């Protein structure tokens, strides 16, 4: 991993070695750079997975969500750069600098052979994502949305490392490749049902899980544009990423322990997803779809069959896309209208043609219209926990109904209807809001024409 | 720009609007408006068909095609 | 069997080409509204084709 | 394609088929009540006429403004765009 | 344009309008009545319905009570 | 807000529409309408207002019994099959201040008439301010009516909005 | 219940401006300024070509050359057989149907 | 908007109904915040619980669509009133008997396809007969076990 | 037949008998309605005319209203018989809810299995 | 419907059960009864691949009259009188059910007519 690691580091001397005007220019172009050469991870095996060295590997699970966080780092600098203009230069470098260790940290997460190793650089993402919440939010309850984001993380992370190092003592190694061999059943017994519980909660706070959500919502509402890209494209996929991996220890324990969990995430999403139909701030509507979206995830995680092992992973990447996306376009009308409220700015359609259609694009994807990877993905998951259980199709029914439901609901309130007379500063599209809507989409699109690039190991 | 027709012409008289005006004086009354109607029951549109009328519009020709053909085919069929 | 699924597949094709052309490639704004009715009524000629084989 | 005079014309029109009106002595400036010497519903019934003639409803709180021919024309020529 | 509007009148009409209207309402009538001369048993019946009751014991297999 | 001769005008004029609706026929619906004409006019002279108010509020509990199910609304009118139709292609003046030079340039006709009403309205500000100071009472304003100009050269106060509205039929 | 004199007097002005500004809508001569059988069987006959002929050409290539070289990529209803038919393939002869009751 | 200008909590002395009626733009006349539970409403005024689109359509609104004007408080739920979703106008027809009305059409209905399946119609003919054991080999019958015959005479 | 108003069906203003008993108390409260609104309709239209204005007439009603549907509700929440008692209904209740429907199937369904009386004749995918 | 009122107002005991029927054996009271002839083998209307509900004892009409659609193409028109005689023969086995209707109904008669007879004693 050491050839996309040392083009990752060496962004920062390039960031703050750049002539003053050129920052946005010269980041933007080589971290593009490095997005093409992670393509190379694409060397994939049926049998065997890409295992690199003693410290890093790669495999049909970690290959999409690489992809997916390098190719997201020019997006971030093309977000920001606008809403940054007036900040000074060595802050503007400083902002980029967080950027750029995150996904340092993200691109190591994600291909950590050892479980400790990938624990600490988990736990890593967390500070450069904090500052850039509380540092280059615009609200005050920026402090407040950043301390939640904080312990909530580390209420369940902390207990993961007490669970990862018992495991190391009792096993001899928490290399992964060992793992799979070595593993073990987990037997019935108070002690084990908490070393599930430690090994499960801190993945099951970030992804987030109904009732431990509540963070996130708060987060989306005070971060910046590229915060709130990270977070809902890359970051909550750490916790199902976790889960995936770690669930290999946990059998067969999982068969009782996850029905808690599938009854959160089963009842959690249809909740959410009622919500989102009377929520009033646009970016506040995007964070709880997430919530409904990943609670399909963390079903699919928890009962753990090939069909819902591949519809999870699909379902990771498609949401990182439309979320990013969604996120993307609110926040180009924040910057016009500076208010985050939906029914503030309506008719747009008939002032923005073109970026109603990236609205319509991206509605289309959320609701997960066939053959998008979004219903792929989807669909994969509904199918696996029909057999789970077939009562689960009305849950699962229903969600469909009330997704639709909202998403439509987003596209028309905003750009339908008729346009607010007041409101007489919306200035045409710039280039680099389409070019940065039309980089989320169209590679979310391309992907259907090849899908088994993005279902995982279990393909 | 457009010549309106003379508003003189638009008299009720000969019309349904001439019974009304019949039936409402029998209780002392006057329609003023009757003449502002005028025009729908005047001209080409005095008379339409009735429903059955309707129905067999194109019958006449449709019947002559049809026994000219019939006549026809039992021709033929004769030689 | 060649003439038969080439020309039920070229119907579903002529349809999309007016959709292609939205890329600017080779339009005629002036009247893609004939453009896309023309393209339907060669659709309905060459569907007709493998309708004519089935019915035989 | 409504003018000014069409409107004027159509207007006038409409009233001179009205039995309550004497043709000859109604203007564009006629007031209905301090001259024609109508009253609240028969002004109504106007209203009503002239909806009917150019097709399409006059709130009932403009409407009860309209006391003069030439009121209803500025009425419909600012409803339909028409400046010549 | 060729057709003119009018104030409180018919319409102006059109010769093309009026025969070709003409034309297939008369096709209308003589497609029915031609169908109707050829397969009049589309509409009254194609086969005639018999009457069980008339039906003779004999070819229907039922024998005698006594039996 | 509406004083009693509103409503019973209001009411008049509701129960015709309705009556023609059930009619269709214009002799037939002619017929009934005077009749019901009739019936407002036998209590036209009603001085007593007490029983003025008691035939009111009687007349509408009638209409409501007889109301039309489905009236008819001309298509244009709120709840009409035209409503809002066009209101897509209604865009507002102020984005022709955002068009690239080279759109501009294909109307230079239009855009210098354009310019001289923004200087008309520039011009005509500050005047239009302080003609609704000084005639507003010092508690605010308590009617939304708004004033004519009084002088010559003014422009009635807030006047952009009305006078440069999208056309009803803009495309 | 009519206008009161000031509402007159607004509405006038209003009424002046307005026209005023329709007018002022209208497009000048030289408005936009613009920068720099036989017949109809040809009009029909580059669209076939282009719409028809080219398509098909593409089609029946992919269809002879890449689909139908592998295993049931296009699969056909055999044949039906009647009594008194004969194959091409084999030449073989399909016996009549018995004769048949009189009826 | 400073402090003084947002939602605070239930009001409890006259004074304070005042403040929140003036902060509101309502006459205190007017001004009735929620009930004091648990629930969280504040000081926000309660409103009519009425669909947008039952104001009227001919005023001159700030907002046509929304039928709002600038400044005035928003209803709770406004965004479950909007024109295009939850509507409250009278109908000419009473509520409780357009529920008896439409229940007892389908409650009908459902008992009358029950009656209708009780007692089918069918013509009076015997069962259609098919050659070769009920045709026990075209119907996948299995050609190792010889089938029960079935056997179908003249009439 | 009398109008029944209901939740979702309006009593029409018309039939109100409220509307025709008015008052001079009534009159005067209309009016202060009418000066409220008039007073807001100006403060607008002075910003909405303004010429050199561009951006957004910032709406407090509509701060108020996003602000009251969100921020202002835990500050002003309580702890009590009816919160707690609607809060553990639709909060834990559906889950346990769901738990029972959920855990009677499935345990259903694997009896069946182990004893082999669930057709999976030809079930290969999951 | 007249069959239908006798079996659900009047007496369904003497009416045919259109699911059951037939309920007396097919020789009883039909001395030498005749088995139904059937002119296409297996083979062929496997080959003509009929519908399975169009393989019954009419098929070698139906097959005659699909050849000739065939062979008779593009003319469409041709073939009614292959297609009648294939109508005709499914009327006259429509009839041979109804003719088993009706036998069977008087059947039951009887047999109710003997129980009273026996009972009356
Ligand atoms: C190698 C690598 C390849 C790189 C990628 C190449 C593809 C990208 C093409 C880039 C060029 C795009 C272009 O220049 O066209 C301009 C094109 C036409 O010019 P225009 O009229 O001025 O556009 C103005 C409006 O935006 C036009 O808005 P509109 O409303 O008129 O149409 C926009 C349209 C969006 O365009 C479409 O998606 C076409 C319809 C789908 C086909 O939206 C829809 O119609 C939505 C319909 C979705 C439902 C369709 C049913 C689903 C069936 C799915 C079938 C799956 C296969 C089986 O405009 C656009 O469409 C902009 C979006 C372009 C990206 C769309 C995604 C394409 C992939
Ligand atoms: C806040 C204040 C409260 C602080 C936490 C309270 C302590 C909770 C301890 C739970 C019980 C874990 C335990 O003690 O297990 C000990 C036992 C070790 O015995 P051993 O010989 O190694 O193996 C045979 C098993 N008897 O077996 C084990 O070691 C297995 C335990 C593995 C490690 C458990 C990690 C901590 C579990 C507690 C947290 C789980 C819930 C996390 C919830 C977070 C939500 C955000
Ligand atoms: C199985 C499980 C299914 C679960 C269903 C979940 C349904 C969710 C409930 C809807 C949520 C509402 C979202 C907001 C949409 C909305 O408010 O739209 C309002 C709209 C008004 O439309 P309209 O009356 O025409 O007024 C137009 C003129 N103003 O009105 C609407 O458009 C909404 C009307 C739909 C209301 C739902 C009706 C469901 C009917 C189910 C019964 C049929 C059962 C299956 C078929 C019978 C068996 C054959
Ligand atoms: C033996 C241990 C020590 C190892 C040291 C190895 C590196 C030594 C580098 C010495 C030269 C550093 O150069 C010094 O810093 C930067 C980058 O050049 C320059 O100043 C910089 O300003 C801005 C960025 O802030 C940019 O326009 C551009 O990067 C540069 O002009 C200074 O004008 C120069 O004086
Ligand atoms: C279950 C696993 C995860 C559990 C994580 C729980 C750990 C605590 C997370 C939040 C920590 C924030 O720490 C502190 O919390 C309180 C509210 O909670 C915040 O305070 C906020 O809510 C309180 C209570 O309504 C208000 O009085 C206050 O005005 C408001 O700012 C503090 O400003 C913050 O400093
Ligand atoms: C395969 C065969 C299919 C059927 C083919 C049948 C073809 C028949 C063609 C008939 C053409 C008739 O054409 C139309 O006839 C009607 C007869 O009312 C004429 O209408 C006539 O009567 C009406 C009033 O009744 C008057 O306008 C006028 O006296 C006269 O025009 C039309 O002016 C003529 O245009
Ligand atoms: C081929 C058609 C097949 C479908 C036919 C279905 C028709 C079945 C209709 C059943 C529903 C009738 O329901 C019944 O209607 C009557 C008449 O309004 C109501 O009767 C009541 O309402 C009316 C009107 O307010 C009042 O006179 C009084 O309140 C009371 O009589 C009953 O309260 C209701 O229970
Ligand atoms: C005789 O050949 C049958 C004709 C069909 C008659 C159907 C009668 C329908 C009457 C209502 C059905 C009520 C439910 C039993």
């Amino acid at each position: 991993m050491l050839k996309y690691i040392i083009p990752t580091i060496m962004l920062m001397p390039l960031t703050w070695l750049s002539k003053n005007n050129m920052i946005w220019v010269n980041s933007t172009a080589h971290s593009l750079l490095i997005s093409f050469t992670s393509l190379l991870l694409m060397n994939q095996f049926g049998d065997n997975s890409l295992n690199f060295s003693l410290l890093f590997f790669s495999d049909s699970l970690s290959t999409p969500l690489l992809i997916l966080t390098m190719w997201l780092l020019p997006l971030m600098l093309m977000a920001s750069q606008h809403h940054l203009s007036k900040e000074n230069l060595t802050r503007k470098k400083l902002f980029i600098t967080m950027l750029i260790s995150l996904q340092l940290f993200l691109i190591m997460t994600f291909t950590a052979m050892e479980l400790i190793l990938f624990y600490i650089l988990f736990e890593a993402t967390l500070v450069p994502t904090l500052i850039i919440i509380t540092r280059w939010g615009n609200q005050t309850e920026r402090l407040n949305a950043g301390l939640y984001f904080l312990f909530y993380t580390l209420a369940g992370s902390l207990p993961l490392l007490v669970a990862l190092i018992y495991i190391q003592n009792t096993v001899g190694s928490l290399n992964f490749l060992m793992l799979q061999y070595w593993v073990q059943p987990v037997h019935n017994s108070w002690s084990n049902v908490f070393m599930w519980l430690a090994c499960m909660m801190a993945f099951m706070v970030k992804m987030p899980l109904y009732g431990l959500h509540l963070w996130l919502p708060k987060a989306h509402v005070e971060a910046p544009i590229a915060g709130s890209m990270v977070l809902a494209a890359v970051l909550l996929k750490l916790g199902g990423y976790g889960m995936l991996r770690i669930t290999l220890i946990l059998n067969p324990m999982t068969d009782f322990m996850a029905y808690p969990f599938i009854m959160l995430s089963l009842w959690g999403m249809i909740m959410t997803s009622s919500i989102c139909l009377r929520q009033t701030d646009l970016k506040s509507l995007i964070a709880y779809s997430s919530v409904s979206h990943m609670a399909l995830v963390i079903v699919a995680i928890l009962i753990q069959t090939p069909w819902s092992y591949m519809g999870a992973t699909a379902l990771m990447i498609a949401h990182g896309l439309t979320s990013s996306m969604l996120f993307c376009l609110a926040n180009s009308n924040y910057e016009r209208i500076h208010s985050r409220t939906m029914i503030l700015a309506r008719g747009l359609q008939t002032l923005l043609p073109l970026m109603a259609t990236w609205w319509l694009l991206a509605s289309l994807t959320n609701l997960a219209l066939p053959p998008t990877i979004n219903l792929i993905g989807e669909l994969f998951v509904v199918m696996s926990t029909f057999s789970w259980s077939n009562i689960t199709i009305i849950l699962m029914g229903v969600n469909m109904v009330i997704t639709a439901l909202y998403s439509l609901y987003m596209l028309i309130m905003t750009q339908r209807g008729k346009y607010t007379y007041h409101i007489n500063n919306i200035s045409p599209s710039f280039t680099r809001e389409n070019a940065l809507m039309s980089l989320h989409i169209l590679p979310l699109l391309l992907l259907t024409l090849n899908p088994k690039i993005i279902l995982g190991p279990l393909y | 720009k457009m010549e309106l027709p003379d508003y003189k012409q638009w008299k009720i008289e000969g019309t349904p609007l001439e019974t009304v005006q019949e039936k409402l004086a029998a209780r002392g009354l006057r329609d003023p408006w009757g003449r502002n109607e005028a025009w729908r029951y005047m001209g080409g549109f005095a008379n339409n068909v009735s429903f059955v009328g309707a129905l067999l519009k194109g019958f006449k020709w449709g019947f002559a095609a049809f026994v000219v053909a019939i006549g026809a085919e039992y021709y033929l069929e004769s030689q | 069997m060649n003439m038969f699924s080439s020309l039920s597949l070229v119907t579903l094709l002529l349809l999309t080409m007016p959709i292609m052309m939205m890329s600017f490639n080779t339009y005629k704004p002036s009247n893609y509204p004939l453009y896309v009715k023309t393209a339907i009524s060669y659709a309905f000629i060459t569907s007709m084709i493998p309708t004519m084989m089935f019915i035989h | 394609p409504l003018t000014l005079e069409g409107i004027k014309d159509r207007v006038l029109y409409v009233l001179k088929l009205y039995d309550k009106i004497d043709p000859e002595k109604l203007s564009v400036n006629s007031h209905f009540m301090k001259d024609l010497g109508l009253d609240s519903l028969d002004q109504v019934e106007i209203i009503m006429a002239m909806e009917d003639e150019f097709g399409f409803e006059i709130p009932d709180i403009d409407a009860e403004k309209l006391m003069c021919p030439q009121e209803i024309v500025d009425y419909i020529a600012d409803k339909k765009d028409v400046y010549e | 344009a060729h057709i003119e509007p009018r104030y409180r009148q018919f319409p102006q009409l059109t010769r093309s309008q009026v025969i070709q209207a003409e034309f297939f309402s008369a096709t209308m009538w003589f497609w029915i009545l031609w169908r109707f001369w050829h397969d009049s048993d589309a509409v009254l019946g194609h086969f005639p319905y018999p009457d069980p009751s008339q039906w003779t014991d004999e070819e229907l297999g039922i024998p005698p009570d006594d039996e | 807000y509406l004083t009693h001769q509103q409503k019973v005008l209001r009411l008049y004029k509701r129960a015709l529409r309705h009556l023609e609706s059930w009619c269709i026929h214009r002799d037939k619906y002619r017929y009934f309408a005077c009749l019901l004409r009739a019936r407002f006019d036998e209590h036209k002279n009603e001085k007593d207002m007490v029983k003025a108010t008691q035939l009111l509020r009687e007349a509408e509990e009638e209409f409501w019994h007889g109301q039309h199910p489905q009236p008819y609304i001309f298509p244009e009118s709120p709840g009409g099959t035209s409503y809002e139709r066009y209101e897509c292609y209604k865009v507002p003046e102020w984005c022709l201040d955002d068009w690239h030079p080279s759109e501009k340039a294909m109307y230079p006709d239009y855009f210098a008439k354009r310019e001289q009403w923004k200087k008309l309205r520039r011009e005509s500000w500050e005047r239009e301010v302080k003609q609704l100071q000084e005639e507003t009472p010092v508690g605010g304003p308590r009617t939304e009516a708004l004033p004519p100009a009084r002088k010559q050269g003014d422009l009635p106060p807030l006047w952009w909005h009305i006078v440069t509205r999208p056309r009803e039929r803009p495309m | 219940s009519g206008y009161t004199p000031e509402e007159k007097l607004r509405l006038q002005q209003l009424r002046e401006l307005r026209r005023r500004w329709l007018k002022d809508q209208e497009l000048s001569p030289r408005e936009p300024v613009l920068p720099p059988v036989i017949y109809k069987t040809y009009r029909h006959s580059i669209f076939a070509f282009t719409h028809v002929l080219i398509p098909v050409w593409i089609i029946h290539y992919y269809l002879k050359y890449h689909v139908t070289t592998k295993p049931y990529t296009i699969v056909e209803k055999k044949p039906r057989i009647f009594p008194g038919d004969t194959i091409l393939e084999t030449g073989e002869v399909i016996p009549p149907m018995k004769e048949f009751p009189d009826q | 908007i400073t402090k003084d200008m947002l939602p605070g909590p239930y009001p409890k002395t006259p004074e304070e109904r005042a403040a929140a009626a003036k902060k509101y733009n309502m006459r205190v006349e007017d001004y009735e915040p929620y009930p004091d539970d648990g629930t969280g409403y504040g000081d926000y005024p309660k409103l009519p619980d009425r669909s947008q689109q039952e104001r009227d359509p001919w005023y001159d609104w700030d907002h046509p669509d929304l039928r709002l004007n600038w400044g005035e408080p928003m209803h709770w739920d406004l965004d479950m009133y909007i024109r295009n979703r939850v509507d409250t106008s009278p109908t000419p027809v009473n509520w409780n008997l357009m529920c008896k009305h439409l229940f007892g059409f389908v409650a009908f209905m459902l008992f009358m396809f029950w009656v209708g399946e009780t007692y089918p119609a069918y013509q009076p003919v015997g069962p259609k007969q098919y050659p070769y054991n009920n045709l026990y080999l075209e119907r996948g019958g299995d050609p190792n076990k010889e089938p029960e015959p079935v056997v179908h005479y003249e009439i | 037949p009398k109008y029944e108003a209901s939740r979702l069906s309006s009593l029409p203003t018309t039939l109100d008998p409220a509307e025709y008993d008015i008052s001079s108390e009534t009159r005067k409260a209309q009016a202060e309605r009418l000066a409220i609104r008039s007073r807001l309709k100006r403060e607008y239209q002075l910003q909405y005319y303004d010429p050199s204005r561009r951006g957004v007439i910032e709406d407090p009603a509509l701060v108020r209203w996003t602000y009251a549907r969100s921020a202002n509700i835990y500050p002003n929440f309580r702890p009590n018989t009816k919160t707690s008692l609607l809060g553990a209904l639709f909060g834990i209740g559906p889950l346990v809810f769901w738990y029972y429907v959920f855990k009677t199937d499935r345990d259903r369904k694997e009896k069946l299995i182990q004893e082999g009386k669930l057709d999976r004749t030809f079930n290969i995918s999951y | 419907g007249a069959h239908l009122a006798r079996r659900y107002l009047g007496d369904a005991s003497v009416e045919p059960d259109p699911l059951r029927m037939p309920t007396f054996p097919p020789d009883y009271g039909f001395p030498e009864r005749k088995e139904r002839e059937m002119v296409a083998t297996q083979q062929e209307m496997n080959d003509a691949q009929l519908v399975l509900q169009q393989r019954d004892y009419c098929a070698h009409y139906l097959i005659r009259f699909l050849k000739c659609k065939r062979d008779s193409f593009p003319n469409f028109l041709a073939c009614k009188h292959e297609r009648h005689d294939w109508d005709y023969c499914e009327h006259l086995d429509y009839v041979k059910r109804m003719k088993e209707f009706e036998r069977e109904r008087r059947l039951l008669q009887r047999k109710k007519r003997r129980e009273q007879r026996e009972a009356d004693m």
